[PDB]
C-alpha cells in the first residue's frame, strides 16, 4: 500500500496511571464559545460544592481578601430496624453527585453548575493528541453538562411565589431590569467587583 | 410571526417602545440585549388556517402502502403516478380536497379547483 | 401465559425482594457491648415441583387431575426457594464506620412457601406429556384442551381482563363547562420494578375563545399543577429557547410557538434550576421537609416519581424532559387540530391480561405479604430473644390460601368474576369459555359497540344479549397474545444500529429524524428510518427478534414505534413480497410450501416436519396487532387481490379495490370469527343478530362435551343419545372437534303452516 | 344455580336504572 | 475527602500539601470524543487489559480527510481490523475534558462560612473539537463476525426457565413443616446465645458488702440495681437490704431512677 | 379496515353492502353489518332499561 498517507499510531493508557484519578467530561450549554483559557480569569476553581443557597457565597478573590484583612487585623434507643437493600454502584452515584461540580473563575464572572449525564458515558472513549502526532486512548466515565449560573442578575424564590399568586396583577414585563438600575441581587461578578473596588480604594 | 430569541441566554425577545428614534427593537427580558425588528407585525392570529393541510410530507412518503395511488398528471415533471391524501387538519369545517404528492420530484399539488 | 408466568415470572417476583436485611443495633449503655449486628435472608432459585397433594396423616403423593376432580382438591405444585442466610457483626465505634463481616454462619436449603395451582396440559401438568393412550389409562378425555385450573374440584377458568395499554400518551378533549380544554395523560407502568402506576396529566387551561391559555402537568405527590415552564427548568433546562426546541421540533410551527408563549410567560422570574425546584418543592404534599431538603425531595420527585416508566435512576433528566415536551407536542397538536383526539376503543391500545400476569400480580401480592411476616417474625425473635424457627418464619398457607381464595371466588385482589366455573354443557361452550374476554366498564367512551380494530382479533358477532354486551368479546380463531418479551436486546440492537441517543438530540440540526419508541419509551432518533424498520422486519422475520414484537412506523408523525410487552392481541397473516421474477406483487408462500404443510399434516396421521413455526421462520408468515394493523395494506384474497387484472350473477358482488401495493394478505376472512360463530353456516347470509343469537344458544346446545362423562362426577350433564355431525359444515369447526363431538342432529325439516299449532 | 345465555330481564328492577340516574 | 467548606483560616494550606487550583496548561491538548460499538468499548475499558500496549493505527487521508482505524492483531482475528472514524461535527464547541485527583491528606453582600464544599484535585486534560464514531467496515471479511455477534444479541435469552424437582414428592416434603429433622443451623439462636448466662452468689456478710457499696458510691455517686449487681455479684435480696439503710433512689431529679448515697452520707 | 386505502369515501370502505342475504355478504361487509347489529343490540337493551325507568 503506498504511503500518501499519515498514519499515526494509537496506544492506549497504562493501567498504573488509571487508578486515584478519574477523567470526566466536560461539556457547556451555551449558544457562545466558551474557553476557559481566554473567556475566564484566572485562577479558576473547579470544586464538588453543594449548589443550595447560591448568590450568597464570595469568590476566591474576596475570600483571599477577607483571609489578607483577618491576618493583618490579628497581627432508649431502638434495638432492631430495617434496612432496605440497595445496590452499591448507584448509591456511591448518589453520594458523590449529591454535591454538584461548580466552576467559577477568580472574579465570578462565569459561574457554571454541571449536571451529570448518565445517558452514553459508558460508551465514550477520548483520543487525546500527543507531542509527536500519535493518539492516547482513554476511558471516559462520567459525562457532564454545566450550565451558566448568576450570568443575568437573577432572582430570587421567595419573592417569586409573589409574583405566581393573584395578589398581585400581570407581571410587567421590565421589572427586573429596574432591579438591575437599582443595584439588588446583581451576578457574582458585580458583587465581587463593589468590594474588589472599595478594598483597593484604600 | 417568527419568535426571535436572544443570542446571549437563548430567551425570546420582545418588542419595546423607544422615544429616542420611535422604531421597533426587540429587547430581551433577561440580559438587556436589544436587536432590530427585520417586521412590523409582531402577533398574528389566524382563525380560518391552511397550514397543516400538507403536515407529514417527508422524502419517503411514497413508502407508505396506505396510501393511495392516483394517475393524475404532475405539473412539475409531468409523471403520471403520485399518491394522495386529504388535508390533515382534523377541523370540522375542512374541505375534502386532496393533496397530490409525485413520486418522481416530491411536488406538491392540490386538486382545488376554486384556487386555480 | 401461565407457562411464561411459572417459567419466568415467578423468578422474577422472587428476585425483585430477595433481600431481606433487619440491623440489630449495638444499644448499649457501656462501651463492653459496642457490636451491632445484621441479619440478612436472601432467595435464591424457586423450584417447582409436579403436582402432588399432601393427605391428613402426612402422606403426600402425586396428584392426577381426575383424582382431584373427584376429591375436591386442588391441582397444585409446591414451590421450594433456595435461601441463604448472612449474619454480619460490626464494632460499634461511633464516629468510625461501620464495617461489616461475616461470622461464618453462612447455612444454606429449599424451604416450602406455597402451593401454586396448575393450569392443566400447562408444561407442569403431568397431562402435556401424555399421549393418548396415556390420557385414557388416566381417565383424561384427549379431546379435552386445558387451559383451566381445579380448585376445590371446580373447574376454574380465568378469563382475560381488557385494559388501556401502559406508558401509552392519550390526548383527550374535556367538556366545555370545564376549564380545561385538552388532557394529554400517561398511565406510566414499570415491568421490572415496585409494579406502581402513576398518573401523569398536561392540562391545557382556559377555553379556545380565551387568551391566557396555559399549559399545566399534574405531577405524583405534588398538589397544584406545576406550570410547564417550571418543569424543565427543574430539569435542568433552563433557557427559553431550549425548552421551546424540546416542545416544539419545527423552527417554522409559529402557531404551536404562540399557543407556548404564554406558558413562558408564566412562570418567567423562575430562571434557575434551583428555583424551579423549590417552587416544586413547596408544594410536596408530605408537609414535613425542612429549608435545605426540600430542594432534593423535588429531584426525589423528578427521579423515581415523574415519568418512572422512562428511568428512575439519577442522570436522565434529559430523557424525561424530552418526554415531557414530546406530550405537550402531542396535546398542543390536539389543539391545534393538527390530530384529532385519541380514540379511548382503539384495540391496539388494549391489552388483555391472561392467567399469566393476573397470577403474577397476585404472587406478587401475597409475596410481599410474606417477606413482611418474615420480617416481622425475625424482628420479634431478635428483640423478645426467642429462638428463630423457619418453619415459622415462612407461613406457606398465606401464598397457597391466597391463590386458592382468589381462583375459588373471583375476587382478584386481598377485581370480582375474573375466575369462572368452566362451562362443560357442550365442547364449543368450553372452547368459547377459554377463549372468552371481559372489559371492566366509569369512562365517556364507547367500549360496547364493535369497533374497525376489533377485525381479526375478536368475534364481530359473539357477546351476551345482556348488561355484558359488547363488554364480553370473544377472541377470533386464529388470534393470540402476546406474552411479552424483554425489550433490553431491541433497544441494544437499535443503539448498534445507528438511533443517535436522546441525550444528544438537538431537533433544530435534525429536523427529518424519526423518533424511535420501545414499549412507549422515547430512546432516541433515528436519520433512516426505512433502512432501520427494513432491517428489524429482516430480524422479525427471520425469528432472530420474538415475532410477537410489533414494529410500527408512522410515516407522517416521523415515529417508530416497537411494543415487546405482554397482553397485545396479535394476528397471523400472509407475507407479499415484491416478486420481481413474476414482476408483481405475490404471496411468499407458494405451492411447494402447501406440499410441504400437508406431507407434514399426513405423516401426523420419512420426511422432514415442516410445521407452523417452520413458516414463521422462513418469513412466509407474520404476526399482526392492531397498531401494526395501521400501517399496512392487507389484501382479502390471494388470488383476486394479488394478480393484475363475463361474470356469474349468482356470485357476490366483490371489488378488486383497483390498487397493487399490498405488504401483507389474508390467510383467510372466515378467521375473523370465534368458536361459537364458526359453527353457524353460511353467516354471511344471516342477519348479524342472528349470529349473535345462534353463538349465544350454542352454549346451551346438548351434545358430548367430553368423551369420559362416565367417569366425571359433575354437578350436572347432558349428553345427547345420538349425536350426528351436521350436512351442512364449515371448513372451520374441522378444528374445532364439532364433527367429533356433534351439539344437536340432523332433523328433517318442512317450513309449513301445517296445524297451527 | 345454571349458565344461560337466554336474557331474561329481571322484572321490578328499575333499582339498577334508578341508581344509574339519582343527579338532577 | 470530607471537608468544610468557606474556610477563611487557611486551613488547606497544611492538610492539603498539592494545590487547589486547577491545572490548565494541559487544555491546549487536542482531544477526539470517540463513539465506540459495544465489542471495542468491551475491549477498550476493561481494567484486567490496557497495560499502555499501542491498539492501532490512525491513517487520515487527505483527499476528503478520511480517518481510518488500522487495529493490530494481538487483540482478536475473529473481530475486524478496519474501522471508519466519522465525524458527525468537525468542529465541537463548549466541549472539554477535565480530570478529577484526590488530594493529599497527610502532612447580597451577607455571607456564611460554611458551604460544605469537597475540594478535590482538577485539570482540564484538552480540547474537544471532534465528535467521532466507529464503524466497521464494509471490505472486511470480519465484518459479517460482528453482524451476526449483533444478530447474537437479539437471539440469546439472559433468563433460564425454572427448575422442576423430578424425584418423589415425600421426599421433598419430607422437610416441610411437620418433620422429625430438628432445625440444626445456628442462624438468629438468640434463645441459645442469652440464657445460657445465669448468675449465682451467697450470702456473704453484711460489712463487706456495705464497704463495697461505699467504693462504688465514692467511685460514682450514683448508681443502678444491675450495674451494682454485676459490679458486686450479690442477690437482688441481700442487696436491697443493704441499699435502703445507706442510700436511696432519686424520685424526680434528672438523675431518676437510680440508686445514690444518702446526704447524711454525701458528705462523708 | 386495513384493507383499503387511506381517505377512501367510496361506499364500499364506509359501509355500504351491496350483496343482498341470498347472495351473501363480503368480509367488509359482513364486519360492517356486525357493527350495525352490535349498534342495534345496544340500542335496544338501553331502551328497555330507561323505558322501563320512565314507566315506573
Ligand atoms: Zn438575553
Ligand atoms: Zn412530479
Amino acid at each position: 500500500d503506498p504511503n500518501e498517507y499519515n498514519e499515526f499510531p494509537l496506544r492506549a493508557i497504562p493501567k498504573e496511571d488509571l487508578e486515584n484519578m478519574r477523567t470526566h467530561l466536560l461539556k457547556f450549554q451555551s449558544k457562545k464559545k466558551i474557553n476557559p483559557v481566554t473567556d475566564f480569569h484566572l485562577p479558576v476553581r473547579l470544586h464538588r460544592k453543594d449548589t443550595r443557597n447560591l448568590q450568597f457565597q464570595l469568590t476566591r478573590a474576596e475570600i483571599v481578601q477577607r483571609q489578607k484583612e483577618i491576618s493583618e487585623y490579628k497581627k432508649l434507643r431502638r434495638k432492631t430496624r430495617q434496612l432496605k437493600v440497595l445496590d452499591e454502584n448507584a448509591k456511591k452515584l448518589r453520594f458523590e453527585e449529591f454535591y454538584p461540580w461548580v466552576m467559577e473563575d477568580f472574579d465570578g464572572y462565569n459561574t457554571w453548575v454541571g449536571s451529570y449525564e448518565a445517558g452514553n458515558s459508558d460508551s465514550y472513549v477520548l483520543l487525546s493528541v500527543e507531542d509527536d502526532g500519535s493518539f492516547t486512548m482513554i476511558p471516559a466515565d462520567k459525562v457532564y453538562k454545566f450550565t451558566a449560573r448568576n450570568k443575568y442578575a437573577t432572582l430570587t424564590i421567595d419573592e417569586a411565589e409573589k409574583r405566581m399568586d393573584k395578589k398581585s396583577g400581570e407581571v410587567p414585563r421590565w421589572l427586573m431590569k429596574h432591579l438591575d438600575n437599582i443595584g439588588t441581587t446583581t451576578t457574582r461578578y458585580d458583587r465581587t467587583r463593589r468590594k474588589l473596588k472599595a478594598v483597593a480604594d484604600q | 410571526t417568527t419568535f426571535r430569541f436572544c443570542r446571549d441566554c437563548n430567551n425570546m425577545l420582545y418588542p419595546r417602545e423607544d422615544k429616542e428614534n420611535n422604531r421597533l427593537l426587540f429587547e430581551c427580558r433577561t440580559c438587556s440585549y436589544v436587536e432590530e425588528a427585520g417586521s412590523p407585525l409582531v402577533y398574528r392570529h389566524e382563525l380560518i388556517t391552511n397550514i397543516g393541510e400538507t403536515a407529514g410530507v417527508v422524502q419517503d412518503i411514497g413508502s407508505d402502502p396506505t396510501l393511495p395511488r392516483s394517475d393524475r398528471e404532475c405539473p412539475k415533471c409531468h409523471s403520471r403516478e403520485n399518491v394522495f391524501f386529504q388535508s390533515q387538519q382534523r377541523r370540522k369545517d375542512t374541505s375534502m380536497v386532496l393533496f397530490f404528492v409525485c413520486l418522481s420530484c416530491s411536488h406538491i399539488f392540490t386538486s382545488d379547483q376554486k384556487n386555480k | 401465559s401461565f407457562n411464561q408466568f411459572v417459567d419466568y415470572t415467578l423468578q422474577d417476583i422472587i428476585c425483585e425482594d430477595s433481600t431481606l436485611i433487619l440491623e440489630q443495633l449495638a444499644q448499649h449503655t457501656t462501651e463492653s457491648d459496642n457490636i451491632s449486628r445484621k441479619y440478612e435472608i436472601s432467595f435464591g432459585k424457586i423450584y417447582v415441583t409436579k403436582p402432588m397433594v399432601n393427605e391428613s396423616d402426612g402422606v403426600t403423593h402425586a396428584l392426577y387431575p381426575q383424582e382431584a376432580r373427584l376429591r375436591n382438591l386442588t391441582y397444585s405444585s409446591g414451590l421450594f426457594v433456595d435461601v441463604k442466610k448472612r449474619t454480619y457483626e460490626a464494632i460499634d465505634v461511633p464516629g468510625r464506620e461501620l464495617k461489616y463481616e461475616l461470622i461464618a454462619e453462612e447455612s444454606e436449603g429449599k424451604v416450602f412457601i406455597g402451593r401454586l395451582p396448575i393450569m392443566l396440559r400447562s408444561k407442569n401438568c403431568y397431562l402435556s406429556e401424555a399421549t393418548e393412550s396415556d390420557l385414557y389409562k388416566l381417565k383424561e378425555c384427549p379431546f379435552d384442551m386445558g387451559g383451566y385450573f381445579i380448585i376445590n374440584g371446580s373447574e376454574k377458568v380465568l378469563i382475560a381482563q381488557e385494559r388501556s395499554a401502559g406508558n401509552i400518551v392519550q390526548v383527550f378533549k374535556k367538556a366545555a363547562p370545564s376549564p380545561i380544554s385538552h388532557v394529554a395523560e400517561i398511565r406510566s407502568a414499570l415491568e421490572k420494578g415496585s409494579r406502581f402506576i402513576s398518573t401523569l396529566q398536561v392540562k391545557l387551561y382556559g377555553r379556545e375563545g380565551s387568551s391566557a391559555r396555559t399549559i399545566k402537568a399534574t405531577l405524583p405527590y405534588i398538589k397544584q399543577d406545576i406550570p410547564i415552564v417550571i418543569i424543565f427548568r427543574a430539569l435542568g433546562i433552563i433557557p427559553d429557547g431550549e425548552i421551546l426546541e424540546h416542545i416544539c421540533y419545527d423552527v417554522n410551527d409559529w402557531q404551536m410557538l404562540e399557543m407556548l408563549k404564554p406558558c413562558v410567560e408564566d412562570g418567567f422570574v423562575i430562571q434557575d434550576r434551583e428555583t424551579a425546584l423549590d417552587f416544586i418543592g413547596r408544594r410536596g404534599t408530605a408537609l414535613g421537609i425542612k429549608k435545605e431538603k426540600r430542594i432534593q425531595y423535588a429531584k426525589d420527585i423528578l427521579q423515581k416519581e415523574f415519568l418512572p416508566h422512562i428511568t428512575q435512576l439519577e442522570g436522565f433528566e434529559s430523557r424525561k424532559a424530552f418526554f415531557l415536551g414530546y406530550m405537550i407536542n402531542r396535546l398542543l397538536l390536539c389543539a391545534l387540530d393538527r390530530k384529532d383526539q385519541d380514540d379511548r376503543d382503539h384495540f391496539g391500545k388494549k391489552r388483555l391480561d391472561l392467567a399469566g400476569p393476573l397470577l403474577a400480580q397476585l404472587f406478587k401480592t401475597l409475596f410481599k405479604k410474606l417477606t413482611k411476616d418474615i420480617f416481622r417474625y425475625m424482628q420479634r425473635t431478635v428483640e423478645e430473644a426467642h429462638d428463630f424457627n423457619m418453619k415459622l418464619a415462612i407461613n406457606a398457607k398465606t401464598i397457597t390460601s391466597g391463590l386458592k381464595y382468589a381462583l375459588a371466588t373471583g375476587n382478584w385482589g386481598e377485581r370480582a368474576g375474573v375466575s369462572q366455573v368452566l362451562n362443560r354443557y357442550t365442547y364449543s361452550s368450553t372452547l368459547s369459555h377459554l377463549r372468552r374476554t371481559n372489559t371492566p366498564i366509569g369512562k365517556l367512551a364507547k367500549p360496547r359497540q364493535l369497533h374497525n380494530t376489533h377485525w381479526g382479533l375478536v368475534c364481530p358477532a359473539e357477546t351476551p344479549e345482556g348488561q355484558a354486551c359488547g363488554l364480553v368479546k370473544n377472541l377470533s380463531l386464529m388470534s393470540c397474545i402476546s406474552v411479552g418479551t424483554d425489550p433490553m436486546p431491541i433497544i441494544t440492537f437499535l443503539s448498534e444500529w445507528g438511533m443517535e441517543p436522546l441525550e444528544d438530540y438537538v431537533p433544530h440540526q435534525s429536523p427529518d429524524a424519526t423518533r424511535v419508541f420501545v414499549n412507549g419509551v422515547w430512546h432516541g432518533v433515528h436519520r433512516n428510518p426505512a433502512r432501520l424498520m427494513e432491517t428489524l422486519r429482516t430480524l422479525r422475520r427471520k425469528g432472530d427478534i420474538n415475532p410477537e414484537v410489533s414494529m410500527i412506523r408512522d410515516i407522517r408523525e416521523k415515529e417508530l414505534k416497537i411494543f415487546t410487552d405482554a397482553g397485545r392481541v396479535y394476528r397471523p397473516l400472509f407475507i407479499v413480497e415484491d416478486d420481481e421474477s413474476l414482476g408483481h406483487k405475490e404471496l411468499k408462500v407458494r405451492k411447494g410450501h402447501i406440499a410441504k404443510l400437508m406431507a407434514t399434516e399426513y405423516q401426523d396421521i420419512d420426511v422432514e416436519e415442516y410445521t407452523w413455526s417452520s413458516l414463521l421462520n422462513e418469513g412466509l408468515v407474520e404476526y399482526i396487532d392492531a397498531e401494526e394493523e395501521e400501517s399496512i395494506l392487507i389484501a382479502m384474497q390471494p388470488e383476486d387481490l394479488e394478480p393484475a387484472e363475463d361474470v356469474d350473477p349468482a356470485k357476490r358482488i366483490r371489488v378488486s379495490h383497483h390498487a397493487t401495493t399490498f405488504t401483507h394478505c389474508e390467510i383467510h376472512p372466515s378467521m375473523i370469527l370465534g368458536v361459537a360463530a364458526s359453527i353457524i353456516p353460511f353467516p354471511d347470509h344471516n342477519q348479524s343478530p342472528r349470529n349473535t343469537y345462534q353463538s349465544a344458544m350454542g352454549k346451551q346446545a346438548m351434545g358430548v362435551f367430553l368423551t369420559n362423562y362416565n367417569v366425571r362426577m359433575d354437578t350436572m350433564a347432558n349428553i345427547l343419545y345420538y349425536p350426528q355431525k351436521p350436512l351442512g359444515t364449515t371448513r372451520a369447526m374441522e378444528y374445532l372437534k364439532f364433527r367429533e363431538l356433534p351439539a344437536g342432529q340432523n332433523a328433517i325439516v318442512a317450513i309449513a303452516c301445517y296445524s297451527g299449532y | 344455580n345454571e349458565n344461560f345465555e337466554d336474557f331474561d330481564v329481571e322484572h321490578f328492577s328499575d333499582e339498577e336504572t334508578y341508581e344509574e340516574k339519582p343527579q338532577f | 475527602e470530607v471537608f468544610d467548606g468557606n474556610d477563611i483560616e487557611n486551613n488547606e494550606t497544611k492538610v492539603y500539601e498539592e494545590s487547589l487550583d486547577l491545572d490548565l496548561e494541559r487544555s491546549n491538548r487536542q482531544v477526539w470524543l470517540v463513539r465506540l460499538p459495544m465489542f471495542l468499548a468491551e475491549k477498550w475499558r476493561d481494567r484486567n487489559n490496557l497495560h499502555g500496549q499501542e491498539l492501532g493505527k490512525i491513517r487520515i487521508n487527505k483527499d476528503g480527510s478520511k480517518i481510518t482505524l488500522l487495529l493490530n492483531e494481538n487483540d482478536n482475528d475473529s473481530i475486524p481490523h478496519e474501522y471508519d472514524l466519522e465525524l458527525t461535527k468537525k468542529v465541537v464547541e463548549n466541549e472539554y475534558v477535565f480530570t478529577e485527583q484526590n488530594l493529599k491528606k497527610y502532612q447580597r453582600d451577607r455571607y456564611i462560612p460554611y458551604v460544605k464544599t469537597i475540594p478535590k484535585k482538577t485539570a482540564i486534560v484538552g480540547t474537544v473539537c471532534h465528535e467521532c464514531q466507529v464503524m466497521p467496515s464494509m471490505n472486511d471479511p470480519n465484518y459479517h463476525k460482528i453482524v451476526e455477534q449483533r444478530r447474537n444479541i437479539v437471539k440469546l435469552n439472559n433468563k433460564e426457565r425454572i427448575t422442576t424437582l423430578d424425584e418423589t414428592v415425600g421426599v421433598t416434603m419430607s422437610h416441610t413443616g411437620m418433620s422429625m429433622r430438628s432445625d440444626n443451623s445456628n442462624f438468629l439462636k438468640v434463645g441459645r446465645e442469652k440464657a445460657k448466662s445465669n448468675i449465682k452468689s451467697i450470702r456473704m456478710p453484711k460489712k463487706e458488702i456495705l464497704d463495697y457499696l461505699f467504693k462504688l458510691f465514692d467511685e460514682y455517686d450514683y448508681w443502678s440495681l444491675k450495674g451494682l449487681k454485676e459490679r458486686t455479684r450479690q442477690p437482688e435480696a441481700h442487696l436491697k437490704e443493704c441499699l435502703d439503710k445507706v442510700a436511696t433512689l432519686v424520685k424526680k431529679g434528672p438523675y431518676a431512677f437510680k440508686y445514690t448515697l444518702r446526704p447524711e452520707y454525701k458528705k462523708l | 379496515l386495513p384493507h383499503f386505502s387511506k381517505d377512501d369515501y367510496s361506499p364500499e370502505s364506509k359501509g355500504f353492502v351491496e350483496n343482498s342475504y341470498l347472495r351473501g355478504l363480503t368480509p367488509q361487509e359482513f364486519f360492517f353489518h356486525a357493527m350495525g347489529g352490535r349498534e342495534g343490540l345496544i340500542d335496544t337493551a338501553v331502551k328497555t332499561a330507561e323505558t322501563g325507568y320512565i314507566q315506573r
